[PDB]
């Protein structure tokens, strides 16, 4: 009954999608030794 | 700044002469 | 508290404006010289 | 010239205080009813 | 002639314009598609 | 200096005496509404 | 109010208040009008911040 | 440069697999609004 | 109150979890695999703990022309072999 | 009703995140201001432009990563990634702190995109637009900050890198060269954001001890319908408490919300002034009364040349890493240094 | 619509937070930006 | 009523211009105290050896200094934390070099500062207020504490409290980041959100209700007019506040409640300032901003040098020079 | 002239508190 | 000459009187430091 | 001190002129009717 698709769904994965991205590269920095 | 100082008073009374005659109080006959 | 009766407004024309910004401008144009000196 | 260092403002003074004096009490008659 | 940055001042300025071209083209697209009730 | 010690004294301990015994003087009552 | 001889040859100059020309009018002329001075002024911008560079175009004191 | 296969094979198969899911609620957004 | 689904009743469904459960992992796995395969060094250009200096080198490349620094980047990264 | 009312229509739409006209330059250019500050600060470094490290990438924290100014050897070049410096390689763009630009110019007209939003929404709600008027303070901040204060100075360098520490540097910076403290368009920056969080503090505590008992809860927060036609707080018992307290109370409910805008609004216009001036050096560094009787008398002692002496502490210890497209070689003798330490 | 409960789904979320800031402080101390 | 009753009616009087109240009889007497040997010290006091060093600096307007660069000059250095009224010392002489004003001043001050909190708590109890403006005033209360009172502690001298002066405050604050990096800690980080956030939060709700003022007056007048003390109408449409700001956000990040509103107005920046003031107050048993120097290092062991590096340079220009005459061992331990 | 500035600007704010305070506009219920 | 009926008149109450005399007085006693210099 | 010689006019003025400024309109404020 209600949409899906929004552009309100839109801003949410312009955030929530790099974020997640980003936070996964974040989480693999933290095993890196010089 | 002496110079300037009695300039501008000289100007200023100037300016005075220009309102006391064209921006007078009217005299009124009544 | 009740108002002052003794107040009473005061008043300035426009010729007493002119004359004593005349008074006032030719003081300051006489006495500047000697406040200068 | 060597004038007076406070001849300035003794001048300055000597005319915007009673000059202003003089403008209030004017306008303040004018915007009486 | 065309100096280099001259060349990149019309990469750049075509780059602006297929930005700007292709977000009016969807933004009046979905204008279109879902109007208002009046 | 000694005098001026004995003065502050007297008026420091003057002040908190009426601090304490002014609060000692039923201040929960003091209120606009239970004057109890 | 007060007629004078100058103010009745300005007259005309003054007497089309408020007329408006239909709708959009000359508004789609007038956006490619302000979007070619953008462009001016971006070209003039990259040559004064040395971003565009033409030949002949030495944007120092050295002229 | 096989590292940009490797990156975004979970980016793609996220996207297939929430459309996967979303494909018979999405086609029926699009045709009431259709 | 401007028609979209609310929040609650999203993040509290199965058929959100179902894709979720996918495609955060998968996203997350992604960011991951951009740092340990080493690929956020050759996009962006960041030196690895090992390509800062030369081996005798104290000194920082630092860009000091403006329109040769992009070779005098590259002419910095040379020097790093 | 041609195309163009029509896409007014879906624009401004009643929806969860409002578009409009404005949103077109709001929308991405501030998700490219705020989306390339966390890409840089993740991946990318200072190294060819400032010899930092600034990314999680190499190794820094939240405290410490920035996008950081490009290389001062750069001028005031726009940088654009077409632009004749990069050349079009985004690796190399990256590395001549080409994002920097990016996030300066993007902010800038998203900046712009958010005051146009704010005169949009009120326009289309039938407010009037203070809130606008009130962001004019954040535009003129970043405007001389960002964008005047390096196009004054020798390039982009100077500016304020995009990080938490590289702010703290800009900070120190200002004392150590431009002796920002001691500058008025400062002191009355301080003055109104100090009083704005004073008023933002002592306005909110008095109508929240001023409420009128509307419930039977002890917690009051309910006593409030969004509908009453009724003011929540006695303006009266506040306006005598605080005639009371301290002499002065507001009487104009008007005036106050007012003087809550204009503190900190005029407060920030003015501090955005005396950056302006040191744009150009125009600084208020020293006081000339002060420096001539010092010079003269070695007794003659202040705070204003006792700071003056952390001053040239300041420069001659970071210039030669704060700037090292200088090449400053200050041999250890030539340093200021007091006894001891 | 409503099938796992709300509170169980903050619970996670924010526990999924912690372990990734906790993980963040880790990092602090070995590897990168430890200073050894 | 005897005569104390009669006093006490006076002293908690609410029909008093000024309320003067018990917390009122302490604090009366000392602000005036301070206040007015703040003015004549800072008018005409000679110069302070501050530091102990027989350095003495000048602090008053007579003495060469300006209203930017005046100051009442903190208690020399060899005092320390010992107590020095004017009856310590031999004479007026030696007290006024040795900086005994600004010990009389902050101790007064202090003391009337933390009984006008109690006067505010007293005045909302006589007229029937809720209790908490006091508890608000805690934030500016505890920083001035902070500086004046709770440093000195820590560092061993009064010598080290913020003097009473524009540039001796600017003194104060590049001398503490020196020896304690407070840019780099979170509770002046935290302080520094709040009074941002206080000016920001300030200037939104006062933007906000200015918007959204009910039409009262004509164009020819103030806005201000449309306000009449004491009516019971809101003055402001909050309903149409709400819709303008959850359409510049998004509906639930705006408030609709007014209390809810102005207690997060009250809440920003006094938590903030709050952790502002122990900031300072924890700063003054040492325990300091965090310190990555030489965080980043190579896989040589190349220290990279980030940002907080450069601080530190900044910091460590800073530190050699604050006192220069005062240290005689190479560390700058209190 | 520089202390007298400061302390006549001093004494004029001072006295401003003064009839700011005791000479206000007194805020009338209406 | 018929009056000009644009014209209106001018206010300024007490409290604008103390909120710009501490306004001009507070900024004088901030800038004359630099005034002097 | 060496200060600026016209520094005292240069306050005197920017006190006098907007203070007699706010004075001439409150005055004349009051005495309309
Ligand atoms: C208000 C609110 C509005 C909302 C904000 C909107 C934000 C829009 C964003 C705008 C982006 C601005 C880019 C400006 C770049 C600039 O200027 O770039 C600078 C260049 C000039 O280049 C500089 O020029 C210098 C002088 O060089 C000259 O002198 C040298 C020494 O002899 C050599 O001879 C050299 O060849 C010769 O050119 C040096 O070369 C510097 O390295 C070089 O960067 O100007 C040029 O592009 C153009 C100069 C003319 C246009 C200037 C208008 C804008 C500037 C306003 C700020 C004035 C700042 C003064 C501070 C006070
Ligand atoms: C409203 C949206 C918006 C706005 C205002 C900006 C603004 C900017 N961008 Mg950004 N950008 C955007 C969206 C936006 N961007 C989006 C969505 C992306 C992702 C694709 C980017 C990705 C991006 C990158 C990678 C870069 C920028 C850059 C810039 C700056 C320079 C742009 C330029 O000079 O082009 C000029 C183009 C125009 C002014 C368009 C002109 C339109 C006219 C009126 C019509 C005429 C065009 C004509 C017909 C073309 C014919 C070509 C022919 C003659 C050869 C400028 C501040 C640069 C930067 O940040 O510098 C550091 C840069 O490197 N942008
Ligand atoms: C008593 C302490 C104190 C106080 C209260 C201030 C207050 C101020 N300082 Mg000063 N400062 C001080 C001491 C103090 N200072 C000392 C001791 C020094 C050393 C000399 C300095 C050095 C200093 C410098 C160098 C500067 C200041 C500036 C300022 C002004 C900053 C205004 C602002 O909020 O900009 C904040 C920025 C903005 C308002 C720009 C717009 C920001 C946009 C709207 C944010 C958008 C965010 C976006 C949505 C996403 C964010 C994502 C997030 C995750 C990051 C303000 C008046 C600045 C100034 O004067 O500016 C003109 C300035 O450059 N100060
Ligand atoms: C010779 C001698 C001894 C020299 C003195 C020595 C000396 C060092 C002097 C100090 C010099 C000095 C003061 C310099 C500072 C100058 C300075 C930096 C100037 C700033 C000037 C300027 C124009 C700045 C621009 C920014 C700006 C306008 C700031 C204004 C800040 C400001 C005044 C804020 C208001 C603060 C304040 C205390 C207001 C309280 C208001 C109040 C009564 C609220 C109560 C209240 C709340 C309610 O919620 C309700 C409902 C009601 C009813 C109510 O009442
Ligand atoms: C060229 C191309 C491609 C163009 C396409 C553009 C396009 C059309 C896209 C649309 C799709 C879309 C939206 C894309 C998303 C893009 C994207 C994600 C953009 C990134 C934008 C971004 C940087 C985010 C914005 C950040 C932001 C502003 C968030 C902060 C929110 C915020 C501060 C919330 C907390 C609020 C808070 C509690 C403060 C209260 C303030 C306060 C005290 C107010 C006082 C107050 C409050 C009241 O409440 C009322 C009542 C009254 C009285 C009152 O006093
Ligand atoms: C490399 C260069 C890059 C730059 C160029 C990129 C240009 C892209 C500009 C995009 C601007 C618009 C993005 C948001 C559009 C959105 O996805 O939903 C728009 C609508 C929303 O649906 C509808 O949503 C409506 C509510 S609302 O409008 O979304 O708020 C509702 O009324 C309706 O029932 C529902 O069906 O969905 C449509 O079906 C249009 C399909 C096109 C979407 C792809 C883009
Ligand atoms: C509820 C009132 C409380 C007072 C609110 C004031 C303080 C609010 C604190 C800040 C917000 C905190 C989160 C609210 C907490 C809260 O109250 O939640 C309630 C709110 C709505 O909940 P539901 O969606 O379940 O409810 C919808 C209703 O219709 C119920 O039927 O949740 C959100 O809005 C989720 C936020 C996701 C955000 C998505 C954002 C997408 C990007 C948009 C950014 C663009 C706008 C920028 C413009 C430039
Ligand atoms: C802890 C700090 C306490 C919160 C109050 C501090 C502000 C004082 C402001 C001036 C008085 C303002 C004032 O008058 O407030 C009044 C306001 C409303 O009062 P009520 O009477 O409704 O409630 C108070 C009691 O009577 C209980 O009902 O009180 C509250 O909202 C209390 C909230 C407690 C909330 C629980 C504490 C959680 C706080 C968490 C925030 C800190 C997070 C920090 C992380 C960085
Ligand atoms: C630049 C550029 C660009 C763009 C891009 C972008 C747009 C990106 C985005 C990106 C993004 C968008 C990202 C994101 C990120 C995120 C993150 C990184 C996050 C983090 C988080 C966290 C860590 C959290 C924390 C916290 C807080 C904050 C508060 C509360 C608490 C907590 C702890 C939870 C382009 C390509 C166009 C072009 C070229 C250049
Ligand atoms: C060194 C700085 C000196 C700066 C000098 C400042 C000049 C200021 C000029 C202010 C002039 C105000 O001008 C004066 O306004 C008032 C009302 O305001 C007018 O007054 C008018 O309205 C009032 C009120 O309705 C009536 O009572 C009155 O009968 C009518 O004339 C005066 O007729 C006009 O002369
Ligand atoms: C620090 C030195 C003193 C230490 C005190 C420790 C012992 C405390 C007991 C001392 C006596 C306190 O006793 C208190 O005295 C006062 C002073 O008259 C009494 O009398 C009071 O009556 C009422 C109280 O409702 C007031 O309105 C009135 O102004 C006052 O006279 C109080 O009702 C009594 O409670
Ligand atoms: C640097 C030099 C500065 C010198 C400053 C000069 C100060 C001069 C003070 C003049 C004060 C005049 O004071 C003012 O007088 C007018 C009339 O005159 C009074 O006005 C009163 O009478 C008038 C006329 O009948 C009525 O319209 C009005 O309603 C009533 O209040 C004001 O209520 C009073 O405030
Ligand atoms: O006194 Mn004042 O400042 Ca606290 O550190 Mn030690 O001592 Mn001195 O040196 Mn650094
Ligand atoms: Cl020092
Ligand atoms: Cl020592
Ligand atoms: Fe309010
Ligand atoms: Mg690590």
């Amino acid at each position: 009954s209600y949409p899906i698709f929004t552009v309100r769904w839109v801003a949410v994965h312009t955030l929530a999608v790099p974020t997640i991205f980003f936070l996964g590269a974040i989480a693999a920095m933290q095993f890196i030794q010089r | 700044m002496e110079t300037i100082t009695y300039v501008f008073i000289f100007a200023c009374i100037i300016a005075l002469f220009f309102f006391a005659i064209f921006f007078r109080e009217p005299p009124r006959i009544t | 508290m009740e108002p002052n009766p003794n107040r009473q407004p005061v008043e300035l024309n426009r010729t007493s404006l002119y004359l004593g910004l005349l008074l006032i401008l030719v003081l300051a144009l006489l006495f500047s010289s000697y406040f200068f000196n | 010239m060597e004038v007076n260092q406070l001849g300035l403002i003794a001048t300055a003074l000597f005319v915007l205080v009673p000059s202003v004096f003089l403008i209030i009490l004017y306008v303040q008659t004018e915007s009486q009813q | 002639t065309i100096t280099p940055s001259l060349k990149g001042f019309f990469i750049g300025l075509l780059s602006g314009a297929v930005v700007l071209g292709l977000t009016f083209a969807v933004l009046i697209a979905i204008s279109q598609i879902d109007k208002v009730q009046r | 200096m000694e005098t001026l010690k004995i003065t502050v004294y007297i008026v420091v301990t003057f002040f908190v005496l009426l601090f304490v015994f002014g609060f000692l003087s039923g201040d929960p009552a003091r209120n606009p509404k239970r004057k109890d | 109010a007060r007629r004078t001889w100058l103010g009745d040859i300005l007259r005309p100059l003054n007497s089309e208040y408020g007329k408006v020309a239909p709708g959009w009018g000359t508004t789609p002329l007038m956006a490619v009008f302000m979007g070619l001075f953008l462009v001016f002024l971006l070209i003039i911008l990259e040559i004064y911040n040395s971003t565009l560079i033409l030949d002949g175009v030495n944007v120092s004191w050295k002229a | 440069d096989w590292r940009v296969l490797v990156v975004l094979l979970p980016v793609l198969l996220a996207a297939g697999w929430a459309v996967r899911n979303i494909l018979p609620y999405a086609v029926k957004q699009v045709q009431k609004l259709l | 109150t401007t028609g979209e689904r609310p929040f609650s009743d999203i993040i509290t469904s199965v058929r959100y979890w179902v894709i979720h459960s996918i495609t955060i992992p998968a996203l997350f796995i992604a960011g991951w695999l951009f740092v340990s395969t080493g690929l956020a060094y050759d996009v962006f250009g960041t030196p690895r703990p090992d390509s800062y200096y030369a081996q005798e080198q104290r000194s920082i490349p630092l860009v000091t022309d403006r329109f040769e620094a992009k070779q005098q980047v590259e002419t910095f990264l040379e020097q790093l072999k | 009703r041609g195309w163009f009312d029509i896409l007014d229509d879906w624009l401004k739409r009643d929806r969860f995140v409002f578009v409009g006209w404005s949103g077109i330059l709001l929308f991405p250019c501030a998700y490219l201001a705020l989306g390339g500050w966390l890409t840089g600060t993740t991946f990318v470094t200072s190294w060819y432009t400032h010899g930092l490290a600034s990314s999680y990438l190499e190794g820094c924290n939240f405290l410490t990563v920035a996008v950081s100014t490009p290389a001062n050897s750069m001028g005031h070049s726009l940088l654009l990634l077409w632009g004749p410096e990069a050349q079009g390689d985004f690796t190399r763009w990256c590395q001549l702190g080409g994002l920097w630009t990016f996030i300066a110019l993007h902010g800038a007209f998203g900046l712009i995109g958010f005051m146009l939003r704010q005169f949009e929404i009120a326009r289309l709600v039938g407010v009037r637009p203070y809130n606008a008027i009130a962001f004019s303070a954040p535009i003129a901040v970043f405007v001389s900050v960002f964008l005047i204060y390096p196009l004054g100075q020798s390039s982009w360098f100077f500016a304020p890198s995009f990080g938490v520490a590289a702010i703290f540097r800009f900070l120190l910076f200002f004392q150590g060269f431009h002796n920002w403290t001691l500058n008025p368009f400062h002191m009355m920056g301080v003055a109104g954001v100090l009083g704005g969080a004073l008023l933002c503090a002592i306005h909110g505590a008095t109508v929240e001890n001023t409420l009128f008992q509307d419930g039977e809860g002890a917690s009051t927060f309910r006593a409030f319908n969004p509908t009453q036609a009724e003011e929540t707080y006695s303006m009266v018992t506040a306006n005598r408490f605080w005639s009371q307290i301290f002499g002065i109370a507001f009487s104009n409910k008007r005036w106050l919300h007012f003087f809550m805008l204009f503190v900190p609004v005029t407060g920030l216009w003015m501090s955005a002034i005396g950056v302006v001036g040191l744009a150009l050096n125009l600084r208020s560094y020293d006081f000339i009364s002060q420096e001539i009787r010092a010079a003269e008398d070695p007794e003659f002692e202040t705070f204003y040349t006792k700071n003056l002496l952390l001053n040239e502490g300041i420069r001659a210890w970071m210039a030669p890493q704060d700037q090292p497209h200088e090449n400053f070689v200050f041999p250890e003798e030539v340093l200021p240094r007091g006894n001891a330490l | 619509g409503g099938r796992i409960p709300l509170w169980i789904v903050a619970t996670v979320a924010g526990m999924g937070v912690i372990v990734i800031v906790g993980l963040f402080f880790y990092g602090a101390y070995a590897g990168l930006g430890s200073s050894l | 009523a005897n005569l104390w009753e009669r006093f006490c009616n006076w002293v908690t009087s609410t029909d008093n211009r000024l309320y003067v109240g018990w917390f009122g009889v302490i604090m009366i007497p000392t602000l005036l105290a301070a206040t007015i040997c703040f003015v004549i010290a800072f008018i005409a006091a000679p110069p302070v050896d501050i530091d102990g060093i027989r350095e003495p600096v000048s602090g008053s307007l007579l003495y060469g200094n300006n209203i930017i660069t005046g100051a009442v000059v903190p208690s020399s250095n060899a005092i320390g934390l010992h107590f020095y009224p004017i009856w310590e010392a031999a004479s007026l002489d030696e007290w006024l070099y040795n900086g005994g004003p600004y010990q009389l001043i902050i101790f007064h001050f202090l003391l009337g500062a933390s009984c006008y909190m109690g006067r505010q708590w007293e005045l909302s109890y006589r007229l029937g207020m809720r209790p908490w403006i006091c508890v608000a005033y805690s934030a500016p209360l505890a920083s001035a504490f902070a500086v004046f009172l709770i440093y000195p502690i820590g560092q061993g001298s009064f010598s080290d409290g913020m003097p009473l002066g524009i540039s001796g405050t600017f003194n104060f604050m590049i001398v503490f980041q020196a020896e304690h990096n407070i840019l780099m800690h979170p509770f002046h980080q935290l302080g520094v959100a709040g009074v941002f956030g206080g000016a920001l939060f300030c200037a939104m709700h006062g933007s906000l209700v200015t918007s959204s003022l009910i039409r009262e007056t004509t164009e020819t007048e103030s806005a201000n007019y449309g306000y009449k003390f004491g009516q019971e109408e809101e003055t402001y449409n909050i309903v149409a506040a709400h819709g303008y700001f959850g359409r510049l956000i998004f509906q639930y990040a705006s408030f609709n409640n007014s209390r809810s509103l102005h207690f997060f107005l009250a809440a920003w920046p006094v938590v903030g300032v709050w952790f502002a003031a122990l900031g300072i107050s924890t700063m003054a048993f040492n325990l300091n901003g965090f310190n990555f120097n030489h965080s980043v290092i190579d896989a040589k062991g190349n220290v990279i040098n980030t940002w907080a590096d450069i601080i530190n340079r900044a910091n460590l220009g800073m530190e050699v020079m604050h006192e220069r005459n005062a240290h005689n061992f190479p560390l700058d331990l209190a």
